[PDB]
């Protein structure tokens, strides 16, 4: 099912890449029906540098990958 | 005819599209969900026929110790429908829900230079209560209005 | 408007 | 990080959810997620199509891309002092950003940018370290005032000021050997560079104090160099300042720094106004450096009540450095044994007995009659009222919007310290202790009301309740001083301090009680429109409970109730229209003749008034507000239908009936 699978991911680090190759790595917290994956301790990983954002939303019309293990 | 609708969940995707374009303050999608998943009977939506001409978003908690305080969080109308009399039977419909449930103060923050929505709130009985130095993230100050019903 |  | 890939498994597990449900933690609590960024829309994030500029320092600059960069960097750091964060104000400059991350070039041959511009950039960074650890001293508020977050940068904490003084003096011995060999309009631009270097060598001597004479001789140098800089700023025309804003300036530098908030798009002011802010910085840093000549302890208390009466709110660095200069004073003992600052204000104002307080050591005698019989009352009043006078010194380094609501939160503490003062004064509202704390209680009310007016939160159909309340606490404070200066137990040095404080209050009351006669005059000539919604009783009961809310809960001074303040206006609305003019023409004439008799009178041979109390330009600003307000009461006396208006001149405390 959807909710029991999403509950198993609910505190591990994810690797969301949006569409223009900006790969965010942060702690997974929350989603909704569309995909609105709230991340904590988020790092930017732009072209050649990284920021230290902290808490982001990332709507799901701009999600290309959701790699999550560690 | 212009009717006021008690906010079913279908109008959320239009509220984010309207408030993002005329309110100079950066709200995300989970800011609207904080007011409408807990206090959904205080927010109202105005339609032309089925067309979504503007909305209001409110809340009502106990403020510090015992003062039950309503809070007009955000209010906007599309630019083609201003001046007619919408958002004064849309916000009065929200001022009646938080008056029959027994609030003792109703506050809201508005911008200082924004004159079209600070001479509007004085028409309902609100007066300036505090001034907030560089409140918003433009360096602009803000007035805090209050009404004691 | 809800301030920061 | 992320190792195993599940994208198809994610976009079919979220599309099986309900309409508006969330799969979140049980302790997620949606109030927490309201400061989160929403990364893909503008005004939330900033990393959309950045391309970080590829700075390429290996290029010689002429003496016009040096002078334009010297003005763009000064205008960048002078708007970090007034708000806007360090990213997208000053770190967006691609020369400061290269150091906060010898010369600039790698192939060091010391061209005219490493000799001239590089000691300038080193001094702006070193100035932004002395300022930055003044910002972290905890005298301001972290987002209403300055945004003082340093984005993991290093402002040369391990760079010696002796090496910086030798690089920067070498740039003046290099430019002065080239003024003589250039032409007649280049030479003009090099001598405009030479003033911008000597303005930065003079600003640097203000930040590190190290003495008191070389930081006033440097503040007299800033006021002379800025008029000679501000006229040669119009040499970089339009296309040199465009071809270096895309080559040595990266406006989107927030896209590679740590984000703490969305992009505050604060509008800039320009180069002509950012040099005025240095003249504004040097003009009231000279006022604060006059707080070393305060030769008493009542003058220290009033220097901080006149400092919040300024009509400009100087600068967050100038405000927060008042706390460092008013404790190190060597005439009152603050920041170590600070309870001798409260007792010195009372020994001066009303006089303490000689068996209770020893002024040669500024402390209470250990075993006396009062402090041992009624033990836990003397040690309670002294501790309670020290935390008011010391607290009142912490409040002057505040913006006027939070100076006010920190005085409102202090009124429940002066009410306690006044109640256990007039219970001690029976064991010696008069007496030594309770007659000063009542004066502090009444100066706090007059600063709450006057700053509630200058913050423009009494919309003009609510003047006649404000000007009736304001001269009711002026009237109580005036019959309290002349009842205390008529005593026989008060010391004769402060018997002529009260009657100098009472003549200042009589000139302020007579110019604010002349506005109650002028608002009632203008409300019936429809110069001030009284709207239809204000004549509701359930609305005007909330107008009074919102403004005069702290003053109603007090029982001393007696509050002016709404049904009592409406009988002052009704007893004044039944005058005639041609009789309200001649009654308001005499109340400003009596206020004009009493204001000029204070600002030209002596008032400084006394030890402890406030010798710098006319430099705030308050008593002379409402002298022009009763002269230009008097040249239109003659126009109104001829015809009652003259088209006068109420203007809101921003350098004035009070509005004035001005136009034709
Ligand atoms: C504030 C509004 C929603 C209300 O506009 P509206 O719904 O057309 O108003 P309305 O029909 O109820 O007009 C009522 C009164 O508003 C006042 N008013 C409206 N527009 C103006 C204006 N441009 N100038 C002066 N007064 C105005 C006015 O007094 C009017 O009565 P009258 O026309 O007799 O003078 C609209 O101005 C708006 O879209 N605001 C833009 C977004 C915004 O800033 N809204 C929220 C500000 S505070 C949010 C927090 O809270
Ligand atoms: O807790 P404090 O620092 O004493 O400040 C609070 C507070 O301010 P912050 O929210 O900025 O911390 C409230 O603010 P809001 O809930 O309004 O955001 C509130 O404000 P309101 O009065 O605006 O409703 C309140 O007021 P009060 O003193 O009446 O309890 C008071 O602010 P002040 O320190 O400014 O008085």
């Amino acid at each position: 099912m959807g909710e029991i699978l999403l509950t198993s991911w609910l505190n591990r680090s994810v690797h969301i890449e949006i569409f223009d190759e900006r790969k965010f790595i942060g702690k997974f917290l929350c989603t909704d029906r569309e995909g609105a994956a709230i991340l904590s301790n988020t790092t930017e990983y732009n072209k050649g540098f990284s920021r230290a954002l902290g808490l982001v939303v990332i709507p799901g019309k701009h999600i290309k990958s959701f790699s999550v293990r560690a | 005819m212009v009717t006021i609708v008690p906010y079913s969940h279908q109008y959320l995707k239009d509220i984010c599209q309207l408030i993002q374009k005329d309110l100079s303050e950066p709200y995300s999608k989970y800011v609207y969900r904080y007011f409408v998943h807990q206090w959904p009977e205080f927010s109202f939506v105005a339609l032309d026929n089925d067309r979504f001409i503007g909305a209001v978003i409110c809340k009502q908690d106990v403020h510090r110790g015992t003062t039950l305080r309503g809070y007009i969080a955000m209010l906007a109308i599309v630019k083609e429908y201003r001046g007619q009399g919408i958002a004064t039977k849309l916000t009065q419909a929200s001022l009646d829900v938080m008056k029959n449930r027994g609030a003792q103060e109703i506050v809201l923050e508005t911008e200082v230079d924004n004159e079209a929505a600070m001479s509007f709130y004085e028409r309902l009985g609100f007066c300036r209560y505090k001034r907030l130095y560089r409140y918003y993230l433009n360096g602009t100050d803000a007035f805090r209005y209050i009404l004691y019903p | 408007m809800l301030g920061p | 990080a992320g190792y195993v890939d599940c994208t198809k498994s994610y976009f079919e597990a979220t599309k099986s959810l309900k309409e508006e449900q969330l799969v979140c933690d049980p302790k997620f609590t949606l109030l927490d997620s309201i400061s989160a960024f929403e990364i893909m829309e503008p005004k939330m994030d900033s990393g959309i199509d950045y391309q970080p500029l590829r700075v390429d320092f290996s290029r010689d600059l002429s003496y016009l891309e040096i002078l334009a960069l010297m003005d763009l960097i000064v205008s960048a750091e002078k708007e970090w002092h007034y708000g806007s964060p360090l990213s997208e104000s000053l770190l967006c400059s691609a020369h400061v950003f290269s150091i906060c991350k010898s010369g600039f070039s790698s192939g060091s041959g010391r061209n005219t940018t490493d000799i001239v511009l590089f000691p300038f950039v080193l001094a702006v960074i070193k100035c932004c370290d002395i300022v930055h650890r003044e910002f972290l001293m905890g005298n301001l508020y972290d987002e209403e005032d300055i945004s003082s977050f340093s984005y993991h940068m290093s402002f040369l904490q391990n760079y010696p000021i002796e090496k910086l003084n030798y690089l920067l003096q070498s740039s003046i011995e290099y430019l002065a050997s080239e003024v003589i060999k250039f032409s007649a309009e280049l030479r003009q631009i090099i001598e405009g560079i030479l003033n911008r270097i000597q303005l930065r060598i003079g600003i640097l001597r203000v930040y590190e104090r190290s003495d008191i004479k070389t930081t006033i001789d440097a503040l007299h140098l800033i006021k002379n160099l800025v008029p000679e800089i501000q006229n040669t700023v119009s040499v970089v025309d339009s296309s040199i300042k465009e071809s270096i804003l895309k080559q040595y300036w990266d406006f989107r530098v927030q896209a590679q720094l740590v984000a703490t908030a969305p992009v505050r798009n604060i509008p800039p002011t320009g180069i002509e106004h950012s040099y005025q802010r240095i003249l504004y910085f040097a003009d009231d840093m000279l006022l604060i450096l006059n707080s070393h000549t305060l030769a008493s302890s009542l003058a220290v208390y009033q220097f901080c009540l006149d400092f919040t009466r300024l009509n400009r709110t100087p600068e967050p660095y100038v405000r927060s450095s008042l706390q460092a200069l008013i404790t190190a004073n060597n005439a009152v003992n603050l920041r170590d044994q600070p309870t001798s600052y409260m007792l010195e204000c009372i020994r001066e104002f009303s006089g303490l007995p000689s068996n209770f307080y020893n002024p040669n050591t500024r402390t209470v005698i250990e075993k006396n009659s009062i402090s041992s019989a009624y033990g836990p009352l003397v040690e309670s009043l002294i501790a309670h009222s020290t935390n008011i006078m010391v607290d009142l010194v912490r409040i002057c380094s505040h913006n006027p919007c939070r100076f006010r609501r920190n005085l409102i939160n202090l009124l429940p503490e002066i009410t306690v310290a006044h109640f256990e003062a007039e219970a001690l004064d029976l064991k010696f509202s008069n007496g030594p202790f309770s007659s000063f704390i009542y004066h502090v209680k009444l100066n706090a009310i007059e600063h709450i009301l006057l700053s509630s007016f200058e913050q423009k939160l009494h919309q003009p159909y609510q003047w006649p309740h404000f000007f009736a309340v304001l001269d009711h606490v002026f009237s109580i404070h005036q019959t309290h001083l002349e009842l205390h200066g008529k005593d026989r137990n008060t010391p004769p040095m402060a018997k002529t301090f009260v009657t100098y404080l009472h003549r200042i209050l009589n000139a302020i009351k007579e110019t604010y009680s002349g506005y109650l006669l002028l608002t009632v005059l203008c409300m019936r000539l429809n110069i001030i429109k009284t709207p239809s919604f204000t004549l509701d009783e359930k609305i005007q009961e909330s107008y009074y409970m919102a403004h005069y809310r702290p003053l109603i809960n007090l029982r001393q001074p007696k509050p002016l109730l709404r049904s009592e303040a409406d009988c002052i206006i009704k007893n004044l609305q039944n005058f005639s229209t041609d009789d309200l003019i001649i009654k308001s023409n005499e109340k400003f004439t009596a206020a004009k003749n009493s204001l000029i008799n204070v600002i030209k009178s002596g008032f400084e041979q006394n030890e402890f008034i406030n010798p710098y109390f006319l430099q705030t330009n308050y008593l002379k600003n409402l002298l022009c507000c009763c002269i230009t307000n008097l040249v239109s009461l003659a126009i109104l006396s001829k015809d009652h239908s003259a088209n006068l208006k109420i203007v809101e001149i921003p350098g004035n405390p009070l509005p004035s009936l001005s136009r034709t």
